[PDB]
Parts: structure tokens; C-alpha cells; sequence
């Protein structure tokens, strides 16, 4: 019985950040929307 | 492109390209010429493609195609018809390209309010980019046409 | 009623690894009431105010 | 950001028109050269502490700025200056990797002059240092990769106005 | 932000003395013209749509802008101008309802201008076609709805500027 | 105005003003002749109102008016006469505009800590506030007197 | 921020010398000062409100930006009045303690001049409300900290400047 | 595996894997067979490849093993050998996933703190695993150590 | 979350020992199914919203769950069964790519039971929907892709009931 | 400072530093002549110390200043020696300072970084400030030990 | 305590207590036997001192004694009195600490919303604080009398 | 909030009563040996690393937690065990400096077990290595500091099981 590496590894998320304009930007949108309201 | 994607990541998590991500971008520069072989194939077929996909969409959605619909007319049947040649040069440069950032930031943005301000049905849009990717199947090897057709599922759901 | 105000604020504590330019040095808007807590707190932070000017037509 | 192939697209969408086959000739050199940019990039990570050290000794190693009241005379000062230079080493070395320099301008290169402005910090002695690194980059990538990171770090000396 | 209304009070509040009969008779006025203001706008509200549609039809369908590199021949940019006209619309209305531009002037024209000359939009060629919407929306709403939305139309004209 | 408030949640929800509320705009064109009659004849009767105001006050707190208290001495009587009858003018303001907020804006924010620096009481001035409701009461007709109320316990309010 | 003491460690940093005896001179005079000035604090404390009082009538007792249009004739703006000048009074005090007014000068004078060239309101009334605040607390506090009560408020006074 | 990588970025954009990203997960389906045969060719060198390798970085940094330094005595030598040993076991499960996700989770992430904790000095860790890169290339063809030495290389920009 | 080939690298981690025979071919049948994994992948998407709407037509669609009163009779209620649909059938694709129901347990299946019994929609539909859904998706797919996603969704109807 | 760590602490609050705030003011008031006595005997010692304490430094770790170390050869071992000479006179300041935080300002952040990038190694840097410190024990009163040798010791809890 | 409230500072900033800090708290053990001695005066005469500061008040807010105040009768008065006594066990428990935190705990949370709910005048509150630090300054010795006035002061300064 | 002297002070507080000569008494005592232990506590701080260093080596290190599948076998798990530590002797420092042991038990175990028993940390494991940086901190604070500091510790390990 040994635990595997997945033993509260992956609770960390992608980090979302503005940045210079594209159409990333709304992306970037869609996650404050995704995270500051529970879609 | 996928070294703009793949570029994108790692400058958000601000480390240095790792192994496999520069294995993909060398994997992109062993295969740019066959995609451009395909891209360069597609242009030249534009047109008869074009003539060809327009017929199965007027036959998919007579409605639209008939007076009383979005392409009432001969003019609004060419006005239609120029959106999805417009259309069908995005694909070939999104196929080019490899990735389909590109093709969404030419159409997939508002592409629903462009739908709508226009009035047309977007559900005919994608029958006429399904018949699209039949014909490219015809005038493509197989595995040409898988990936073809992968971009052109990407536009499938841009057009819902 | 709000205020278009850009401060530069040094992150002397923390050397941040990530890209910090943007936060480093901004030009954002807050309302006339968020202006008073906004400034106090970017004055704590000990950043410097490069402008005030004010988005609203009547002071 | 942008790429390579992103700024061709980009002229045959303001052109509206399919590629043309010199447009495509351009996109098959950018093909060709992109084994040598990814060889290369791999190996400016895997030495880029040692260029870091080399370039950060031969600008301002037992000099004034290290010296007391130098603005580089404090730890603090000492580690932020590593900082910075290790960013441009960087982002610089994406763009390389990208073979167009738009990215790299848009993201580190826009307020960068206003912010060391306020900071104080010499743009020229830093813009001295960044060429003394693209002499130590050339010189561990070799002479194709030199050439090419030359173009970016002086990218970014421009940007350094 | 300031009502009809409450421009009078602030009036009054300056000087310091109770509201004056004048001011009082333009109170009762403004109520008096404002029901027909507010019938009409409830009609201009439910086709807004429609008349957002006809403008784009009188000028911007089959135009260069639409043309490739017009500054509004993208998916995104046509979104945006579309977004844009609409969003006067809806300042425009409040304005004609409250009978007052002020709030409209204080948001919706709040460097506007500015940052429409920054990203190269065409501000006359807008107010050109601001002014054919204005136009048909004031036949349908009515001679006494189309002096107030000439009021509306006057700001935009002046965010034009 | 109630109309500018109604316009400021529509604008916040970014759509045009809701039937019903609409609706509650013209019931207010319609009441707005009714509030300028009302005011008219609360402004006429502003100053008696005042004096008797100011008399029921006195008796409800000599200690205020005596020596040892906020109003003690000619002066500061004076003084806490004028802020009264300020804050009787822009009650007549705010019930001739329709909208309490507008009141509040002016006035009664911090209200509070004004009173404080002054050294009045809040619950005196609170008290002298309520005689002058019941002066305006009596002053104004019954349907009058009952937006008056209203407008009197947003006063109130305010004192505590 | 800064103290004395830090102070002269700052520039004693910027020289890179050992401690000097000169500088051993001035810490002696700010440690010798420290006890009465640090008595003198406690009873600006205990009587800080009825100071803030006192110059806020000194200035305006019946004024005309009391009255009607006069840019403090509001409930908010006659408790923004107090606000700012309540928080100024005990910044300086702090300042006045530690006996250095560059904290002071950067927490509040920062950006000050600026919002209150955005709001109108009048830097000379406001120095004079201050000046009155001074002679109140150097009557309350004492002439000895009267005097570095002063030099706070002549700081003030600057940044009014 | 490349796979897991290309998944989780999928996860955070909210959409189905991308066509090129299926494209590389294809490659790296293409390529399991080659990445084994590499893999088991170092785990078949294994011994001869780290016992060189601890040689080379003994002589390379002699106070690593000197009296004073971290890995002073035959036991502590041995520890040192068996930490390049799990780099040596991780590096082959990167080749194998054909990503950095196996490493980076198993001694990439916060391996600076652990080794500051003991004691044992970084930069002669990383010169540690230079010499097994070197190794490596002998040992493997032209090509697989290109690859190898590519995952190789991400380990010692991580010990960096 | 997982794969097959990281669960096989986990688990060897965890023996500590280099890769065996085992670990390869446990390795190489994950490889062998590559083809098959990406080639149903690619058809998932393309009828992905097909696919939902087939399912729901073949199992809740026209039953008092429709109906007024049967947590999916308001447009709202609707959208929002779809929307937890596509989500399992989203999530579910990524598991079966991966090989590895890791990502299904971590976020698909996380709190879901709780939450869906506490606001009273009904377990038993959702696991009827999820069987539909596997149904259309397998005649989609192929037979083989079939077998594979009918593992990965039958992990998320279980771990829902 | 002390004076300056309360002043943080007033700032938050907007409030009167409390009467346990202002004794630590007398308190660092009162020893004030304490501490610049015991910055003058540092001071007028200093060279010796810091000669001193490199050849302790040197004889507990040689391999700093063994071929191959960061201090090899003359020139070097005096910037070794103005390194720690400008930690000794930084703690000095923050000797008169009375807290931790004049250093803490001036340096220990980012040593790490610095001086790792450097190249020297950071527990030898350490091993040099606790002989500093043990060289201030012999030369300094018990008393006046107690303080420095507690600055002292946030340096080395800081270099750790 | 002092040294909690540091403790707590030092936590929040999650580093370990700072020596400046650990002085603090030596110095208020070394002061601890005379602060307890002048906090067990105050508790010896308490009762008394509370007795003359109560009359003192008194004479300052007769009107707060008479009918129409707060402590209108002899009952409302005796609470009143009883609200005192318990400020003046809190503050010689804030005395005893060291630190204005037990006192802030105990009272001054909140105090202005329990004194507009009672009615009771918070300015008069305040003098009567003051009165009763004038006769507890005269009461203790000077050097107990300095650290209790700075105790009392912070309470005066809570009561405005 | 709880501290030794606060502790009492509470106590009295809910008693309402005057100093008792107890209560005097008890804090008193705190007051006496408030100087053993803050020597101890700086020289802990001092020490730290090393505490933590030796109480791993006498511990938890060449063991089969630190082999393959211990719960430390990699770097992430190591390095969150020797901050682990780290935390537990910062707090703990923390509250033997206060003398109560109630701050602990506010922040170091509150959920503590059982965020432990969740993530699969051993429970013995963790109480053997309080047991032995005990050991290490007894010694490098001495006998008298270190019983006191002992006492503190074991609450901590009687916390954790
Ligand atoms: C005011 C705070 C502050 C400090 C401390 C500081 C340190 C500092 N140390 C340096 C170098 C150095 N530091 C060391 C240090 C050591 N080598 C050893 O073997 C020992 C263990 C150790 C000292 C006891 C060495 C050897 C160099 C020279 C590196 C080289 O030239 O290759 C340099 C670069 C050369 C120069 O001074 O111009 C700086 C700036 N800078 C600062 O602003
Ligand atoms: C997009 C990439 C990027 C760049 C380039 C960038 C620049 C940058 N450099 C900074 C600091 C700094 N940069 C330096 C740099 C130098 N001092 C010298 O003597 C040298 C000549 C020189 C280095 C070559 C110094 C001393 C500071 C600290 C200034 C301070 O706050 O005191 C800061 C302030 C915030 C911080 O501490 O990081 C920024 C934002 N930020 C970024 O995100
Ligand atoms: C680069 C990205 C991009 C696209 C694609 C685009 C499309 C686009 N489609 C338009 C209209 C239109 N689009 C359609 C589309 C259709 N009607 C049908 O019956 C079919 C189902 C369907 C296509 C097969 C029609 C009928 C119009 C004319 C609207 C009208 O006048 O009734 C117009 C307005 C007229 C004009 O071109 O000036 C634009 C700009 N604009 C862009 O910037
Ligand atoms: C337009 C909104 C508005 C108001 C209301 C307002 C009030 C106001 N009341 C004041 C004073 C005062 N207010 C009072 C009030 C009272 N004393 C009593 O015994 C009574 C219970 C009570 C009145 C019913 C008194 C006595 C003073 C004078 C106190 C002094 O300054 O010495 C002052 C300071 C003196 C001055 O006017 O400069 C202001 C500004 N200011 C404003 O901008
Ligand atoms: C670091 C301390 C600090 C300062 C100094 C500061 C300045 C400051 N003063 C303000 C407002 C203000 N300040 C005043 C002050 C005055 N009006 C007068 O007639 C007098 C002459 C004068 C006082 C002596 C007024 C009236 C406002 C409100 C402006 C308005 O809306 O009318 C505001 C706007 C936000 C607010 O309502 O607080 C700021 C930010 N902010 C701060 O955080
Ligand atoms: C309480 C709010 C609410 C509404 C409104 C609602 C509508 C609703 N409409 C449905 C079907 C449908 N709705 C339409 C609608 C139309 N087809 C047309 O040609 C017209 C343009 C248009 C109506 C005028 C059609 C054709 C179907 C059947 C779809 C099918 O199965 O093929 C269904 C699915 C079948 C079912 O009931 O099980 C629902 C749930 N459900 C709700 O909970
Ligand atoms: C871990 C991933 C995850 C899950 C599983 C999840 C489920 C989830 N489903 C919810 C509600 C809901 N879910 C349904 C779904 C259904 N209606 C039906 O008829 C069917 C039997 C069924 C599925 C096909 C409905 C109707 C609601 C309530 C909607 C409402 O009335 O507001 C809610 C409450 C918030 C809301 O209204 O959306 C959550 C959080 N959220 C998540 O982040
Ligand atoms: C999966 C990630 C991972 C790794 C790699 C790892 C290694 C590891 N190396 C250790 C020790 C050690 N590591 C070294 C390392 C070195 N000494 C040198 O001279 C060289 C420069 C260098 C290696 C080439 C030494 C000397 C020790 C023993 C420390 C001692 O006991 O004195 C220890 C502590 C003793 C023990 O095994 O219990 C661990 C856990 N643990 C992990 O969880």
C-alpha cells in the first residue's frame, strides 16, 4: 500500500491574466464570469 | 498558429518552452508542407467546391434559398453565397495554419449576433459547411480529409 | 460620478516571478465613493499617484 | 501576441484574399528555419542560468551600480535587476521561437520606458547589458541562432526608448 | 447623473431659496410633454431591434467598411458595431424619457470620441448613419417623439465631435 | 427624480425601462399636479409652520435652549433655528421632486456626524422634525398630508 | 515611510560609510526629544476631537461654503469637510512623533493636490482650516510641542502648495 | 502524457480538444513505440549509465564527496547515487509519456526546498544530471539522444 | 486527473522500479488504442449537441418530466438539464482519450449526488439520460469506441446513483 | 525602526498610537544612548572584527576558499571580505535602528537570489555572519552582546 | 497581553516573533511588578475614586441627573454608575496587561451602537471618564499616575 | 483571543470582580519567567532550520516514508512535510512565548487531524517527528526553556492524536 503521486496534487488550477488585446481577452472574460459568478 | 498556442501557455506559467511542447512545434515544421500541399489544393478547387456545396445547402434548406427566405432572390443568393466563400478561405487558411484560433478570431466572434443582425439561419450555415466537407472528402487523400474535416467540424460548431 | 486615475505601484515585497508590468504601472477608473479607500489603499501600498482626472462633467 | 504564420494570415485577411504562392514560399521558409529556432531555444533554457551569469558579470560586476548609492547596491536592487534581465532573456527567447518580434513588443515593450522611468533605472546601461547577453547568447547557441536573437535583442533595444 | 427634475432642485439648492414658480411651471410642463414621451418610447423599445437593422441596411450593407480591412469586416468588429449602435440607442432613449442628455453626455459620450479615434473607427461615417436612424426613428415615433430624439441625436452628434 | 432612479436600475440592467415601471412614470406625470399644489401650499405656510415648529421644540427640550445645552444663548438658538428650516426647505424640495433619494443625496448623509460636530442632539433634532410633520400635516389636505408623512418618517429616519 | 533614525541610516546607506558621529549627534537629538514629544502625542490623542472641533469652527462658524452653493453646503460635504481634516491631524501627530515628515508627505500629500483639483474644492481654505488646527493644537499641546506640531502643519500647508 | 497535458488545457478552455491537439496526441501514439524501445534501452544501462554519470560529476565538483561536503562517506555517496537514480527512473517515465507532466509533479516541483532542507548542494545536482545527458548520448542513437537528452534537458533547467 | 500511461508511471512510481515488461505492455495496448481513441474523439465533437438532443428525445423527452411540475418544465430548467448533460458528455470524452476515469471522479463526479439531491432532481432520470446518452454515442462512435465510452460513462451514471 | 513598524501599524488603523504603542517608543527613546555607545565600539572595531571573522569563516568551511570556490585567489577573497563588511555595517544600522527592519530593507531580500546567482554558496555566508557574531560576543560587553547578537541572529535566520 | 498582540502581528505576517518584538516583551515583564502594584491601588480605591468622579459628572451634566436625561431618578442613575464601575475594572485589567486589548475587548467593540440604543449621552460618558482619570491621577503616585493616565486617556478617546 | 496574562484576565472579566490576590499571583508568575522564555524563543527562531533539518534526519528520514510510496517519496510531498514541520514549531513558538496553551490549539489544531486523516498523512509519523524536533528544541534551548517549550509541543502532539 503506497500512495501515488495523486494524493492532493491536482486541487491547483490554470491562472487566468489580461494581457495585450485578442481575442484571448474573452477568454480571460469568461473566466472572471466562470469564477465570480458559480456558471 | 500551434507555436502561438502552445507559446501562449507557456508564457502564462513563465517557463521556458518544455520538451514536448517544442517536440510539437518540430512535428508542425516536418508536416508544413503537406498542409500547405492540402491548403494549396483547396484553393485551387475553391470555386467548383463553392458551385458544387451551394447546390446540396440550396437543397438542404429550400426555405432559405426560395423567395421568403434569408436568400430571397438572386442577389441575396450571392450575397449568401460571397459569406460562405468568405467562409471557405478562412477554413483554407486555418488548415494552413494548423490551428483553428485563427478561423475564430476571422468568424466564430459574434458570430451568432452576425447571424442574427443579418437574419439568415445559422442552421442551415452549418449544412452548408457539412456539404463543404463532403466535397473536400471527394478531392482529398484520406488522411488529407480527416484533418480537413477536423477543421471543418471546428466551423460546424462555430456555425452553432 | 467616477474618476480616471493611473498610479505606479513598486512590489518591492514580493519579486514576483510572473509578469507583474501591468500591475507594476496601471491607468484604471473607480467611482468618487471608491476613490477615497482606492487612493488610502494604493498610499499604503506606498505607490505613487501619476494622475487624478475625473470622468464626470460636474465636480 | 503574434507569429510567423499569424502575421501572414493577417496580411491575407486585410487583403481578403486566398494566399498567394510568394505569400506561401514565405510561409515554407519560416517552415524551414523553425528546426534550428526550436534546437536552439532548447538549448538557451538549458543554459540559461550560465547566460544570465556571464551577461549580469561582464555589465556590472564590481562597478559603481554594484557600489554603494548605484542603484544596484542593494540586495534587493541586485535581485529585482536579475529579475528583470532573466524576463527579457525570456520573453525575447519566445519570440525567437515565434520568429516574429510583435509578441514580444506587445507584452514586455509597451510602458516598459514610462515604468523605468519612475523606477530610475538606467534604460541605457540595461539596454548595454542586453547586448552584451546577445554576445553571450550568440556565442553558447551559435552563429544561425546568433543572427537571429541578434534581431530580437535589438528588438529590444529599440524598446528600450 | 441629474433629472429634469432634480436640474431644477439643484438650482434652487445653489441658490438657496425654495423652488421657483417658473421653475415649478417647467416642472409641469416637462410632465405634461413626458406622456407622450414615455408612449413613444415604449413603442421605440420594442422595435429597436428593427430599427438597429434598417440603419445597418441604409449604410453599412454592401459598403466598403464591409469590404475586407474596413475597419468593421470581421466577425468581432461587426459584433461591435452593431453592439455600439444599439448601446446609443438605449442612451438615447433614457435621455428622451428623463428629457435631459446629461446622463448621456456623462457616460455614453464620456471620451467616446477619443477612444473612437484611438481604434480608428470612422466617428463621422457613425454619425452619418446615427443621424438616417435618427431619421426614420423619428418618423415612426412621431413629430413631437422625433423633436426629442433630434435632441438624442444632437449629442450624438456631438460625440461625433 | 423616482423616474431617474427607474432610469439608473433599467440602464444598470442594460435594457429599455420595464412595463411596469413605465407605467408607474406616468401615474407620476400624472401625480405631479397634485405634488405641485401640495408644495405650493406648504411653501405658503412654510415659515408659520416654522414658528410653531420651533415653539413645540423648545418645550420638548428646554435644557437644549437653556444655558447648558446646544441651542443655549441667542446665537446658537439662531443657528439651530436656520439648520430647521433648511432642512424644512429641502423636504419641501425633495416631496415637490417625487424622490426621497434625491433628498438624501443633499441631505441626511452623515447627517449624523454633522449633528456631532455641531454638539445638537440627533433625538432633539429628531423631535423638532416630527412638530414640524404634524404643523405640515394640519397645513396640507389629508391626501397631501400623507405623502407628507412619508416623506417626514424618511426624515425621521434619518435623525436616528 | 521613514523615522529619523531611518532617515539618517538612508543617507548614511547612499553614502556607504560607517556610523558617523555627526549622525550619532542628530539620533541623540531625536532620542533627547523623543520623551517630551511622545507626552506631547498622548495628549494630542486624548484631545484630538475637540481639536478637530475647534479649527473646523475657527474656519467655518457660519461660513459661506456653509452656505447654499458654497461647495461644503451638503451633509456629505460637510462630513467629507471634517473627514479629511481629521485624518490629516493624525497622520501629522504620527509624523510630528517620529519626527521625520517624508512619511507624512508621501501617505497624504501624494496625489492629494490632484484630487482636490479635480473636486474644486479650495487648497487656500482648506490651509487655513489647517493653520487654525495648528494654533489649537499648540495651544492645547504646549509652545515646545507647538513647535513640532507647527512644522507638521507647515508640512501640510506644502502640500496644500 | 502528452495526452494529460493537452487534457487539462482543454479543461480550462471549456472545450473540446482542439484538432491539433487530437493531431499531437496521434503523434505521440505514433511515436509509443520508439519512445519505448528508448526507455528500455536505459533501463537495460541503467547501472553502468549512473556509475559513470556519479563519477563524472564527483570529478567535475570534488567537495561534493570531499570531506565537509554533503555526500562525505561511502553512505552518503550511495544516498547521492540513489537521488541521481530516481532523476535517472523519472527521466525514463518522461520519455515514455512523451511530456514533462510525469516529471514536474516527481522532483521538479519544490525540489529546491528539499534539497536546501538536507543540504545538498543544487547546482552540483544539476551538473549531475548534465553528466547523465552525456551518458545517454552515448549510449543511444543519434536521434533518441536528441529526444532523451530533450527530457533530460527540462530536468536540469528545473534543478536550475 | 490521469492516463494511461501516467496511471501505469504512478503505479510504477509507487513500486519504485524502472519500467518492467508489464508496465510495456500496459504501456503498449494504451498505445495500440490510440487510433481508435482519437478517431471517435473527433466524431464526438462533430455531433456532440446531436447527440444530447437524441438522448433526451429517447428517454425524458415527452414524459411528465417535460410536463408542468417535473423539474425540467420551464425553459430555464431545460437549459439547464442540457447544460449538465453536455457536461457529463464533455467531461466523459476527455476520460475516455485518457483512458482513466481519474478526471471523471476528480471533477465530473465531485459533490454531483449531493447537489442534485438537495435541489430534488431525480438521480434515476439522470442515470436513464446518461444509459440513453451511451446508447447514441456507441451507434456514433463504432463498436469499438463503443465499448470504451461505455466504460467511461457508465463510471459517471454509477457514481451519480 | 520602532518608531517606523508603529507608524505601519497607526497607519492601518488611522488611529492614536495606543499607550502600550507609545511605551515601545520610550522604551527605544530611553535606550537610545545604549545603542549608539554599542554602535560606536562596533564601529571603531570593525576591520578587526571582519579580518577576524574570515579566518574563522575560512577555517570551518575551506572550501570556499579551496580551488574551485567562489573566494579562490586575492581578488576574490576581498570581495568575500567587502561582502562581509557591508553585512556587518547593515547590522550596525539596524543596531541603532533598533529593529530588524533597516536591514531587512536594505538587504536580506532577494540574498538568496543574488547571491546564489552569484555563485557563492549561501551556508557559507551564513557560516561567516555567526563567526561576526561570536567576534562581537569577545569584543562587546554581555549586555550590548545580547542585542547585537539577536540582530545578528535575524541576519543568519535570514540568510537561512 | 502586549506580547499577544505582537504574537498575533507576527502570525499574521507568518514569520517568527521579531527581536524588536521579543524586547517589547521583556520590558514589560521587567515593568510588570510596578504596573501590577499601581493596578491593585487602583482596585484599593476604587470604590472612593468612583464615589467623587461620580459627583464630579454629576455637577459637569446636571441635566443628565434631572428628569429628561438618561439618568432621570435615582435608579436610572445607580445604573449609570454601575456602567462606570465596570469601565473602571476594565481599565485597570488594560493597565495590568500592558496593552489597550483587553480593555478594547471588553468594551469599545460595538459601545457606540449600546449608547444610542440606551439614549444615554456619549459625550457626558466621556467627561465623566475624564473626571474620574483627574482624581485617579491625583489618587496614585506620579509614576503609576503617567502609565494610568495614558490608560485612561485611550478610554476617554474611545468614549469621543 | 487567549494569552496567559489575557487568560485571567477573562476569567476575572466573567466574574465581574476586582484583581483578585490570586489572579495577581498567576500573573506574577507569568511576569517571572517571561525572560527565560523569550531568550529561548529568539535562540529558536536562530535555530530554526537546523531543528527541522535534525528532527527529519532522527525521524523521518531514511525510512520508508522518504522510500518509494511513503507519503514523501516525491519532492512536492517532502518539501510540504518539511514546511509541515516548519509551521508546527512556528506556532508553537508562538504560543510558548504567550505561555497558553490555547493559541495552538485555536490555529495548529483546529481541523488539523482531520485534514491529515483526509490527505492520508500518517498521524503517528507526524506525532514521532513532534516527539523528535522536542528532542532537538530541548536541546538547543536548554533544560529550563526547553520543559517549558515540551510542555507546548506535547499539547500539539496530544492535538494530533
Ligand atoms: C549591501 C548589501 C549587498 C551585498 C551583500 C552585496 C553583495 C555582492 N557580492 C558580490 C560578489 C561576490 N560575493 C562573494 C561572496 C562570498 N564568496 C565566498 O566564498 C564567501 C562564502 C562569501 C562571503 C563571505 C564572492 C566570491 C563574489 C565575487 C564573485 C565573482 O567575482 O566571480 C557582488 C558583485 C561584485 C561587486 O560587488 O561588484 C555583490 C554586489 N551587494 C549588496 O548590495
Ligand atoms: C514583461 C517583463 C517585465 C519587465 C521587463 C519588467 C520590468 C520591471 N522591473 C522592475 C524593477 C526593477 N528593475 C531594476 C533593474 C535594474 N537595475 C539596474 O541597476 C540594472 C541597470 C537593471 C537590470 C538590468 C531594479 C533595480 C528594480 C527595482 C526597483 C525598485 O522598486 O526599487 C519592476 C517593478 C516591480 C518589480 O519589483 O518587479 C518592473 C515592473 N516587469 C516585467 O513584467
Ligand atoms: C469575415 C467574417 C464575416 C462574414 C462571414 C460576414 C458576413 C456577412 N453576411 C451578410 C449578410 C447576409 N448573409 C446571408 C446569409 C445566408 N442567407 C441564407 O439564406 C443562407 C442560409 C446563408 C449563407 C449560405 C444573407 C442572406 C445576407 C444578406 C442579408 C439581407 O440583405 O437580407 C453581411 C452584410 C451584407 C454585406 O456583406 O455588406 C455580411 C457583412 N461578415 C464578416 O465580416
Ligand atoms: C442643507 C443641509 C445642511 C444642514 C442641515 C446643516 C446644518 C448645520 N448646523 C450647524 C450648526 C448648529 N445646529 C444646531 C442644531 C440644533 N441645536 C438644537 O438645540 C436643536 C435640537 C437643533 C435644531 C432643531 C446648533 C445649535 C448649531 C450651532 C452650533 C455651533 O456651531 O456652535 C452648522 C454649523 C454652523 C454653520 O452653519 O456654519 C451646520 C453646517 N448644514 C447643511 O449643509
Ligand atoms: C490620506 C488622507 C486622505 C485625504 C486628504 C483625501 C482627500 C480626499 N478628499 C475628498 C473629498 C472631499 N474633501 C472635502 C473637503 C473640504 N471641503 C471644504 O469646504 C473644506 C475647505 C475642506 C476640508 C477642510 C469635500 C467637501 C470633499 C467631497 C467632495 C464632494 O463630493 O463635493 C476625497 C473624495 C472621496 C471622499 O469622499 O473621501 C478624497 C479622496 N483622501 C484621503 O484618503
Ligand atoms: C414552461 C416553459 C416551457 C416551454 C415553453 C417548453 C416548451 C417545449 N417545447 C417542446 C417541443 C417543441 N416545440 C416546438 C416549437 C415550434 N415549432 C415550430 O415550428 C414553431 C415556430 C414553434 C412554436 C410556435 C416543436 C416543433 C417541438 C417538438 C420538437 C420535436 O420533438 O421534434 C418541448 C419538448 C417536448 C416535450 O415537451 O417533451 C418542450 C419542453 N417547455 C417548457 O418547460
Ligand atoms: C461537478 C460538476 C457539476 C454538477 C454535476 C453540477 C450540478 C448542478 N445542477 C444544478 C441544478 C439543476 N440541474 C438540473 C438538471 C436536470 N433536470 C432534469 O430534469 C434532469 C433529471 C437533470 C439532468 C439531465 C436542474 C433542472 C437544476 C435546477 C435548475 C433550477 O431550477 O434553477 C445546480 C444548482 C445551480 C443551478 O441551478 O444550476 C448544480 C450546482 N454543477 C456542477 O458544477
Ligand atoms: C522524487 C524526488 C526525491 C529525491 C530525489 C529524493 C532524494 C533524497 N536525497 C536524500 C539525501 C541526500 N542527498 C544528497 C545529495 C547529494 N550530495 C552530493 O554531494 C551530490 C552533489 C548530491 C546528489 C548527486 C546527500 C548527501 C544526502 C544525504 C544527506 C545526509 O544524510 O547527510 C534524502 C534524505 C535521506 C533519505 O533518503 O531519507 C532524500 C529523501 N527524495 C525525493 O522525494
Amino acid at each position: 500500500v503506497g500512495v501515488g503521486t495523486t494524493r492532493r496534487r491536482p486541487a491547483r488550477i490554470f491562472r487566468m491574466t489580461v494581457g495585450a488585446p485578442s481575442a484571448e481577452v474573452e477568454l480571460v472574460i469568461n473566466a472572471i464570469y466562470c469564477q465570480v459568478m458559480d456558471v | 498558429s500551434v507555436v502561438t498556442k502552445s507559446i501562449v501557455n507557456a508564457d502564462a506559467e513563465a517557463r521556458y518552452l518544455s520538451p514536448g511542447e517544442l517536440d510539437r512545434i518540430k512535428n508542425f515544421v516536418s508536416t508544413g508542407e503537406r498542409r500547405l500541399r492540402i491548403a494549396q489544393t483547396l484553393t485551387e478547387n475553391r470555386e467548383r467546391i463553392v458551385k458544387q456545396a451551394g447546390d446540396q445547402l440550396f437543397q438542404k434548406r429550400p426555405d432559405v434559398v426560395s423567395p421568403g427566405g434569408n436568400a430571397y432572390g438572386e442577389e441575396m443568393t450571392a450575397t449568401c453565397l460571397r459569406d460562405l466563400d468568405y467562409y471557405l478561405r478562412l477554413v483554407t487558411y486555418g488548415i494552413v495554419a494548423g490551428d483553428v484560433t485563427p478561423i475564430e478570431e476571422i468568424g466564430l466572434v459574434g458570430v451568432r449576433e452576425m447571424y442574427n443582425s443579418l437574419g439568415t439561419p445559422i442552421p442551415a450555415v452549418a449544412e452548408g459547411i457539412r456539404a463543404m466537407k463532403n466535397v473536400a472528402c471527394s478531392l482529398l487523400s484520406a488522411e488529407d480529409a480527416a484533418e480537413a474535416g477536423s477543421y471543418f467540424d471546428f466551423v460546424i460548431g462555430a456555425m452553432q | 460620478r467616477m474618476f480616471k486615475i493611473t498610479a505606479c505601484v513598486p512590489s518591492q515585497t514580493r519579486i514576483r516571478t510572473q509578469r507583474e508590468l501591468q500591475n507594476t504601472y496601471f491607468t484604471k477608473l473607480v467611482p468618487y465613493e471608491n476613490w477615497f479607500r482606492e487612493q488610502q489603499r494604493i498610499q499604503k501600498m506606498g505607490g505613487k499617484i501619476v494622475k487624478v482626472e475625473l470622468f464626470t462633467g460636474k465636480p | 501576441m503574434q507569429d510567423a504564420i499569424t502575421a501572414v494570415i493577417n496580411a491575407s485577411d486585410v487583403q481578403g484574399k486566398y494566399l498567394d504562392t510568394a505569400a506561401m514560399e514565405k510561409l515554407k521558409a519560416y517552415f524551414a528555419t523553425g528546426e534550428l529556432r526550436v534546437r536552439a531555444a532548447s538549448v538557451i533554457s538549458a543554459n540559461a542560468a550560465n547566460i544570465v551569469k556571464e551577461a549580469v558579470a561582464k555589465s556590472l560586476l564590481y562597478s559603481d551600480i554594484t557600489r554603494p548609492g548605484g542603484n544596484m547596491y542593494t540586495t534587493r536592487r541586485y535581485a529585482a535587476c536579475i529579475r528583470d534581465l532573466d524576463y527579457y532573456l525570456r520573453y525575447a527567447t519566445y519570440a525567437m521561437l515565434a520568429g516574429d518580434p510583435s509578441i514580444l513588443d506587445e507584452r514586455v515593450l509597451n510602458g516598459l520606458k514610462e515604468t523605468y522611468n519612475s523606477l530610475g533605472v538606467p534604460i541605457a546601461a540595461t539596454v548595454q547589458a542586453i547586448q552584451a547577453m546577445k554576445e553571450v547568447t550568440a556565442s553558447l547557441v551559435g552563429a544561425d541562432a546568433g543572427k537571429e536573437m541578434g534581431i530580437y535583442f535589438d528588438y529590444i533595444c529599440s524598446g528600450l526608448s
